[PDB]
RNA sequence: CCGAGGGUAGGGCCCGUGACUGGGGCGAAGUCGUAACAAGGUAGCUGUACCGGAAGGUGCGGCUGGAU
RNA sequence: UGGGAGAGGGUGGUGGAAUUCCCGGAGUAGCGGUGAAAUGCGCAGAUACCGGGAGGAACGCCGAUGGCGAAGGCAGCCACCUGGUCCACCCGUGACGCUGAGGCGCGAAAGCGUGGGGAGCAAACCGGAUUAGAUACCCGGGUAGUCCACGCCCUAAACG
RNA sequence: CGAUGUCGGCUCGUCGCAUCCUGGGGCUGAAGAAGGUCCCAAGGGUUGGGCUGUUCGCCCAUUAAAGCGGCACGCGAGCUG
RNA sequence: GAAUGCCGGCAUGAGUAACGAUAAAGAGGGUGAGAAUCCCUCUCGCCGUAAGCCCAAGGGUUCCUACGCAAUGGUCGUCAGCGUAGGGUUAGGCGGGACCUAAGGUGAAGCCGAAAGGCGUAGCCGAAGGGCAGCCGGUUAAUAUUCCGGCCCUUCCCGCAGGUGCGAUGGGGGGACGCUCUAGGCUAGGGGGACCGGAGCCAUGGACGAGCCCGGCCAGAAGCGCAGGGUGGGAGGUAGGCAAAUCCGCCUCCCAACAAGCUCUGCGUGGUGGGGAAGCCCGGGUGACAACCCCCCGAAGCCAGGGAGCCAAGAAAAGCCUCUAAGCACAACCUGCGGGAACCCGUACCGCAAACCGACACAGGUGGGCGGGUGCAAGAGCACUCAGGCGCGCGGGAGAACCCUCGCCAAGGAACUCUGCAAGUUGGCCCCGUAACUUCGGGAGAAGGGGUGCUCCCUGGGGUGAUGAGCCCCGGGGAGCCGCAGUGAACAGGCUCUGGCGACUGUUUACCAAAAACACAGCUCUCUGCGAACUCGUAAGAGGAGGUAUAGGGAGCGACGCUUGCCCGGUGCCGGAAGGUCAAGGGGAGGGGUGCAAGCCCCGAACCGAAGCCCCGGUGAACGGCGGCCGUAACUAUAACGGUCCUAAGGUAGCGAAAUUCCUUGUCGGGUAAGUUCCGACCUGCACGAAAAGCGUAACGACCGGAGCGCUGUCUCGGCGAGGGACCCGGUGAAAUUGAACUGGCCGUGAAGAUGCGGCCUACCCGUGGCAGGACGAAAAGACCCCGUGGAGCUUUACUGCAGCC
RNA sequence: GAGCUAGCCCUGGCCAGGGUGAAGCUGGGGUGAGACCCAGUGGAGGCCCGAACCGGUGGGGGAUGCAAACCCCUCGGAUGA
């Protein structure tokens, strides 16, 4: 049956990407936290 | 007249449609239509703020001339009567000897190829627009402004009209379509005659599908819901109302008046609606 | 081949019969009221509509086959 | 051919009286109703009176035992459209007539459908009386309806 | 109650005997035939339908008879639902 | 030593289940240490509106080749989407960008918000919509509209020549649009040919033949031809298209008007470039100087912005054309021609799947295009089959029970069961024929019945041609032939009578309910006069609506027919300038503290002072409500009638043992041999009743009752047979569960149901296939039930707040 | 977090074949004129049958599954909400 994950690159970058996070106060806190934890990827890598 | 159908489907048995007889042009003037931004009853926050809207036929908005004092003195020939999907009334294409082209809403009796004009000097004939203070007492009238130069706002739907009742200084006393007796400033423009397409009310949609074409999504009773939804929600089996009948938001919906009793226009409304 | 007829299926007409039910006729020795014949105690009658335990009433229009 | 009388019929316009309501004024202890009363209405200002306004229906006098129509039925006034009918001339046609099963059309009131409109009235209804009782007659209220359009209904003491 | 699945049916039986039938008896208000009532007896037998989820019951047509109870109202790691 | 503890390791169940579609395999040859599993040939089977081909997502080297087999692969492995290494993706024209706008997003100006931020016309961004110039063939192990070949084309720059008032983000035209149906003519694609090309073949009884088998095209600028699309021309006046305007719009005169003209596209042709089958030779070669022609069928594609009808009335902006404004008119633009110039990113491979989403090489899910042939009336249905692709990554045997899926069955035919559940029956097309009732549409495929293959003979119209033959389509009428049987296989209704509920098509509890529930046209009440009411938001701002009472919100009812009674005392709503109660505030009689004082400070009566409530009235398709007792008629029975208590008023019409009835299987009638259900009645309705509508109602329903006919393994009552498993051998090899175990029956005892205690009985040791009575068997710290001064959803005239409103 | 799901908004796409035969139109009949009637044409519809496609009715299988909702047979819609 139709499952939950239906990959779509434009949706991925437009929803979770770096420029979307920097828009909002919430998104910047996401970046700040993930940089503070030392995450290798700040944001989901989508091919473009 | 209104077009009935032989009952060759269960729905054609009751469906009735307008006969579209006054129509002379089946295409709208290109320079007077613009796209109509369908909203679905959602506002700028994207939230439904008017329920049960959406999904009806695509439309172009035909630009209607609700001013007409715009062009006092300039006569115009009635070049066409057209179908506007954005209103109950029919629309009339005017060819101004000026060269300009405009749409008014089509009055009853308006004739293809007749002439109409606006101004303090216009004859008292169907389709002409004058400030109220120059239309005689007793004539029925439509496309009436509420305040001077703000545009026609009263008596706009198919069949409606208002009747002048007399002069009281700077103001004329109108009887609106609802029976309300109101003062309107004398410099407000109106158009002699009633609005056309009076058979509009006699149309029988016939099937749920017709309502959907009109962009009317199905309305669902509060009594069919649950308590988290509606004051009439819940109850085991069917339930009477068990409280004064109420809207989805709690206010009472049989009789509770709702106009603001300090609204400044109260000083101009003589008598409330009758029926 | 036709063919008495038998068989399957579906229709029309008639008759008898039926739990129950509708009013009708007759019975008379009852109960209720008293609508009509006198101006019959609200003149009558009438088509129709609405209503009433019952006769009946009332509305709208009609007739005189209505007393004074 | 030339004239006449008429509430004959259809559509549109339009005039005054009165009833009710709303507004302004003035004014106060009742009003209204009946056989007599009560319900009702009224000091939250009624009735009676004056000014203004809205709205519907009906047409006082003329009006008569009258006129018209095939019957039902038709009444303020104006115009348009239209029917029937009488008279006088004795000009045209030449028996072209009379009746009329069927058919078709018209058909008071009430009633129905869709939509208007709704003043007065008024089935149903509610209340007061009357009465032995009074689902009535009388009184105070009152919804259909009465009115307009279009579509049905097709009845009658539709009677001379 | 850190679960002992709960009515009826179907299937499969098994047991008790306070015995429906068949076998053996005594009393009879047992002439015969047919019954009544108690005694011995559990070896075998104890039908097919209509109605209702039904157990039970009533009814139809039969029968030698159409018995009544226990087995977690026998049996859902056997089925049904 | 225990916490259903935590982490890890290892056991047991166990050589057990299973090894993932029942489309299917067999042999030979080769490679190799090793072969059911890799390669090659032959035979067999399966998909073929796919199980084939192409594209877009998504995936990200999985592509190609060499070498390899530890792990991965459900077995094996010499193979591989695996390991290692090397190679592979080529564009002005295909797609996106250097173009346009859509919703939406962002956002100069501007507005709002404690902050963070929220909006916001223009502008900008935003595509799978508009727009814009490449087709065919060849080539590589692997890319190709990209490289090469042939033939075409686009833009930018510069120059030349001719021509013109040139010139734009400004004005205008145009771009520019729906649904359904449809004409003409073409093309894609298809079929036939006795015609053209072709390696061959003659078998096994016949055939050297109008024999068999194979093939018989593709792209192509300008011209031309055929079909179509689009577009009136001239002059005058001109006050409108926010400047201007010769443009466009408007008025008037003339001419042309279903024409032609000008223009654009499609198809055909076209100089030219290509392609090119079977067969047999070790993907290549020959076939072959391959031929490349005629006839029919024919699109849903093309001409295209075609045509008609209809109501629900069907994007924008740019490219383009035209107009002018500044400006500039040695420029600039237009047209032709010529040279130059032409960037960035994608391109491999899989792509209905072993490479994507589902933890797996997972019977599931995944948008667009092509999708051949014959027959069945048609078709994308069904059967078989082309091209192409596969045989589903465990096999080999055996021939038990039992399971699954499937076939048949004597006699009976629903006796089965809660129920005909399930499975039979019926089944396409053509002809005949067809009832109640009905809203006149229907009900209706009602029901029921006849026909159906093949051969010969005669014959009727149509399409293409030409008017004819040829082909092709729709028929008609006779005469025969064969079988158990002619939609001979596959795909393809069982029917009827009668109640309930819902009018109807629709919608729903993703994953236990598809319904009688929701919705629905339609009906009514009610609110709202426009800066509407109402909704979201603190606000700005939005929706409502670029709508205006024939409109918009809220509520109930639910097509349609006939209807919808009585009660306004309580609650709600609505109306009421009186009166009563009423808060802040106003007012300040009078009283107090303090000071030697003037003074300062504090309390405070009447009186004035809103909404709300109280008071008066209205209001039911507003919340809601709609009685009890006694007695009375020539016989009993009953009570039209009288009385009385109570109430706000005592249930009207209709219906009623009902989706409602306790008693209850009420009673009566119908059907049945028999009927707690069903239908029809009756009415003492425990406890119907009129928009939480009442009573009906044609048509409709995968809804729920009852009956009958047809037919059946549902059953009496089971038997046989088929395949996949179960069983046996080789390969690989789980699971929950598990205090440890050396784990029998009875009758007792025991915390009240004992393998484990007592007595007795029985019993050699250990497995395999089976069945499920026990181990109070496994699973889940019972959902019922209670307890906890545990939680959470929901209600209200519980309490107390808040928003909102007055 | 709306890449599942629910609604809406913008923009594209898909729906083999067959059947029924509404209005309108034309002809004819009819009438004073009409209504209307008959035949032809015509192609309407939350119209019928049935693939794709969208569903999920009944039964059976599956139940440490091929699958944390699947499979087979059957069945609903299929120009429209
Ligand atoms: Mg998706
Ligand atoms: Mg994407
Ligand atoms: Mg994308
Ligand atoms: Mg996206
Ligand atoms: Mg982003
Ligand atoms: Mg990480
Ligand atoms: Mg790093
Ligand atoms: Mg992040
Ligand atoms: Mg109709
Ligand atoms: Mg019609
Ligand atoms: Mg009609
Ligand atoms: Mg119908
Ligand atoms: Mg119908
Ligand atoms: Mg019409
Ligand atoms: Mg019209
Ligand atoms: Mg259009
Ligand atoms: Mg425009
Ligand atoms: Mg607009
Ligand atoms: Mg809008
Ligand atoms: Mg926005
Ligand atoms: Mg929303
Ligand atoms: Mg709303
Ligand atoms: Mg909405
Ligand atoms: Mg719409
Ligand atoms: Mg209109
Ligand atoms: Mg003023
Ligand atoms: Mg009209
Ligand atoms: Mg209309
Ligand atoms: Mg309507
Ligand atoms: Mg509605
Ligand atoms: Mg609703
Ligand atoms: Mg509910
Ligand atoms: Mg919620
Ligand atoms: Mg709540
Ligand atoms: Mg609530
Ligand atoms: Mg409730
Ligand atoms: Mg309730
Ligand atoms: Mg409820
Ligand atoms: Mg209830
Ligand atoms: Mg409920
Ligand atoms: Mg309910
Ligand atoms: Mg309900
Ligand atoms: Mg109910
Ligand atoms: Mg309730
Ligand atoms: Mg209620
Ligand atoms: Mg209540
Ligand atoms: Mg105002
Ligand atoms: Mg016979
Ligand atoms: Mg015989
Ligand atoms: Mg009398
Ligand atoms: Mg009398
Ligand atoms: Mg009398
Ligand atoms: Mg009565
Ligand atoms: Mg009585
Ligand atoms: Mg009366
Ligand atoms: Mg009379
Ligand atoms: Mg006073
Ligand atoms: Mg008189
Ligand atoms: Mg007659
Ligand atoms: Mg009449
Ligand atoms: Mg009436
Ligand atoms: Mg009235
Ligand atoms: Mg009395
Ligand atoms: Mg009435
Ligand atoms: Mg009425
Ligand atoms: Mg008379
Ligand atoms: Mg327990
Ligand atoms: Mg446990
Ligand atoms: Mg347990
Ligand atoms: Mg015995
Ligand atoms: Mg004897
Ligand atoms: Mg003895
Ligand atoms: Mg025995
Ligand atoms: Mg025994
Ligand atoms: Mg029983
Ligand atoms: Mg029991
Ligand atoms: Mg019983
Ligand atoms: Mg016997
Ligand atoms: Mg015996
Ligand atoms: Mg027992
Ligand atoms: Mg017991
Ligand atoms: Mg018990
Ligand atoms: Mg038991
Ligand atoms: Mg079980
Ligand atoms: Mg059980
Ligand atoms: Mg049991
Ligand atoms: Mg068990
Ligand atoms: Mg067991
Ligand atoms: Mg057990
Ligand atoms: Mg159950
Ligand atoms: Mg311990
Ligand atoms: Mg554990
Ligand atoms: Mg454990
Ligand atoms: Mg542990
Ligand atoms: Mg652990
Ligand atoms: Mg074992
Ligand atoms: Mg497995
Ligand atoms: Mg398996
Ligand atoms: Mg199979
Ligand atoms: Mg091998
Ligand atoms: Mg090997
Ligand atoms: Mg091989
Ligand atoms: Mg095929
Ligand atoms: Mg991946
Ligand atoms: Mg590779
Ligand atoms: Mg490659
Ligand atoms: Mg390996
Ligand atoms: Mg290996
Ligand atoms: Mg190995
Ligand atoms: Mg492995
Ligand atoms: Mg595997
Ligand atoms: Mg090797
Ligand atoms: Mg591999
Ligand atoms: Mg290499
Ligand atoms: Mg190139
Ligand atoms: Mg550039
Ligand atoms: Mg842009
Ligand atoms: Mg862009
Ligand atoms: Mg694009
Ligand atoms: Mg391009
Ligand atoms: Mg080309
Ligand atoms: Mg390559
Ligand atoms: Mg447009
Ligand atoms: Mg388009
Ligand atoms: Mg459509
Ligand atoms: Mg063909
Ligand atoms: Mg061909
Ligand atoms: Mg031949
Ligand atoms: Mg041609
Ligand atoms: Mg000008
Ligand atoms: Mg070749
Ligand atoms: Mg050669
Ligand atoms: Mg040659
Ligand atoms: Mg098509
Ligand atoms: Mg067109
Ligand atoms: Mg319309
Ligand atoms: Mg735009
Ligand atoms: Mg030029
Ligand atoms: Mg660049
Ligand atoms: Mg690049
Ligand atoms: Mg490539
Ligand atoms: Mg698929
Ligand atoms: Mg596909
Ligand atoms: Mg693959
Ligand atoms: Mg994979
Ligand atoms: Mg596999
Ligand atoms: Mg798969
Ligand atoms: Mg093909
Ligand atoms: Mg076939
Ligand atoms: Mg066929
Ligand atoms: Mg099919
Ligand atoms: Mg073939
Ligand atoms: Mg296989
Ligand atoms: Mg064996
Ligand atoms: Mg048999
Ligand atoms: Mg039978
Ligand atoms: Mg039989
Ligand atoms: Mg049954
Ligand atoms: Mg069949
Ligand atoms: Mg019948
Ligand atoms: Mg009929
Ligand atoms: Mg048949
Ligand atoms: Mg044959
Ligand atoms: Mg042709
Ligand atoms: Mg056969
Ligand atoms: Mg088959
Ligand atoms: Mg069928
Ligand atoms: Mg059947
Ligand atoms: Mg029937
Ligand atoms: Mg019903
Ligand atoms: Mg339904
Ligand atoms: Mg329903
Ligand atoms: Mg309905
Ligand atoms: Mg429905
Ligand atoms: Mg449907
Ligand atoms: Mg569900
Ligand atoms: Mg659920
Ligand atoms: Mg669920
Ligand atoms: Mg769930
Ligand atoms: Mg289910
Ligand atoms: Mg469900
Ligand atoms: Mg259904
Ligand atoms: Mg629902
Ligand atoms: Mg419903
Ligand atoms: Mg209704
Ligand atoms: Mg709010
Ligand atoms: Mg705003
Ligand atoms: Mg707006
Ligand atoms: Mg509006
Ligand atoms: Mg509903
Ligand atoms: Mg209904
Ligand atoms: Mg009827
Ligand atoms: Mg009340
Ligand atoms: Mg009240
Ligand atoms: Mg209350
Ligand atoms: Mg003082
Ligand atoms: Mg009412
Ligand atoms: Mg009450
Ligand atoms: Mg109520
Ligand atoms: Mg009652
Ligand atoms: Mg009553
Ligand atoms: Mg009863
Ligand atoms: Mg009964
Ligand atoms: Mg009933
Ligand atoms: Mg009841
Ligand atoms: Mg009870
Ligand atoms: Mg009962
Ligand atoms: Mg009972
Ligand atoms: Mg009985
Ligand atoms: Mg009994
Ligand atoms: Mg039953
Ligand atoms: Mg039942
Ligand atoms: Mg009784
Ligand atoms: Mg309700
Ligand atoms: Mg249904
Ligand atoms: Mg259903
Ligand atoms: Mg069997
Ligand atoms: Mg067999
Ligand atoms: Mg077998
Ligand atoms: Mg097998
Ligand atoms: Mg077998
Ligand atoms: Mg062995
Ligand atoms: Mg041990
Ligand atoms: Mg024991
Ligand atoms: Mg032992
Ligand atoms: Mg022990
Ligand atoms: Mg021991
Ligand atoms: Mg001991
Ligand atoms: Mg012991
Ligand atoms: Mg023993
Ligand atoms: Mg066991
Ligand atoms: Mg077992
Ligand atoms: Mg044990
Ligand atoms: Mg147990
Ligand atoms: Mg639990
Ligand atoms: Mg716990
Ligand atoms: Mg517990
Ligand atoms: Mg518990
Ligand atoms: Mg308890
Ligand atoms: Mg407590
Ligand atoms: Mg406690
Ligand atoms: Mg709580
Ligand atoms: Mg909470
Ligand atoms: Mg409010
Ligand atoms: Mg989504
Ligand atoms: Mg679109
Ligand atoms: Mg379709
Ligand atoms: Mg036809
Ligand atoms: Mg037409
Ligand atoms: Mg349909
Ligand atoms: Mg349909
Ligand atoms: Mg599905
Ligand atoms: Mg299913
Ligand atoms: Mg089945
Ligand atoms: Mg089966
Ligand atoms: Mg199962
Ligand atoms: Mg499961
Ligand atoms: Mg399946
Ligand atoms: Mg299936
Ligand atoms: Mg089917
Ligand atoms: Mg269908
Ligand atoms: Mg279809
Ligand atoms: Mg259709
Ligand atoms: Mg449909
Ligand atoms: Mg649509």
């Amino acid at each position: 049956m139709k499952r939950t994950w239906q990959p779509n690159r434009r949706k991925r970058a437009k929803t979770h990407g770096f420029r979307a996070r920097m828009r909002t106060p919430g998104g910047r806190k996401v970046l700040k936290r993930r940089r503070q934890k030392g995450r290798w990827r700040l944001t989901p890598a989508v091919r473009k | 007249a209104v077009k009935k159908f032989k009952p060759y489907t269960p729905s054609r048995r009751f469906m009735t449609v307008a006969d579209f007889s006054e129509i002379t042009k089946t295409e709208p003037e290109k320079s007077l239509v613009k796209p109509l931004k369908k909203t679905g009853g959602r506002n700028n926050q994207g939230r439904i703020t008017v329920r049960f809207r959406g999904g009806g036929h695509k439309r172009l908005y035909r630009i209607i001339d609700f001013k007409r004092w715009d062009k006092v003195g300039i006569p115009a020939k009635v070049a066409a009567i057209e179908y506007d999907p954005n209103r109950s009334a029919r629309i009339a294409l005017l060819h101004y000897v000026d060269g300009e082209k405009r749409y008014i809403i089509a009055p009853d009796g308006l004739q293809v190829g007749q002439q109409v004009v606006a101004g303090p000097d216009a004859p008292i004939q169907v389709g002409n627009a004058l400030p109220l203070r120059f239309i005689p007492v007793g004539t029925v009238v439509h496309a009436v402004e509420l305040e001077p130069k703000k545009g026609a706002k009263l008596a706009r739907a198919a069949g409606t009209s208002a009747q002048i009742q007399g002069r009281e200084g700077d103001y004329v006393i109108l009887r609106l379509p609802s029976g309300e007796l109101r003062k309107v400033h004398g410099e407000c423009y109106a158009t002699v005659g009633a609005v056309g397409n009076a058979d509009h009310k006699n149309i029988v949609l016939g099937k749920a599908g017709r309502s959907r074409w009109l962009g009317r999504r199905p309305h669902v009773r509060g009594a069919a819901m649950n308590p988290v939804d509606h004051p009439h929600g819940g109850g085991e089996g069917r339930a009477p109302r068990g409280r004064p009948p109420a809207s989805p938001w709690g206010w009472q919906t049989k009789g509770l008046k709702t106009r603001k009793r300090r609204k400044p226009s109260s000083r101009f409304i003589i008598a409330r609606r009758k029926k």
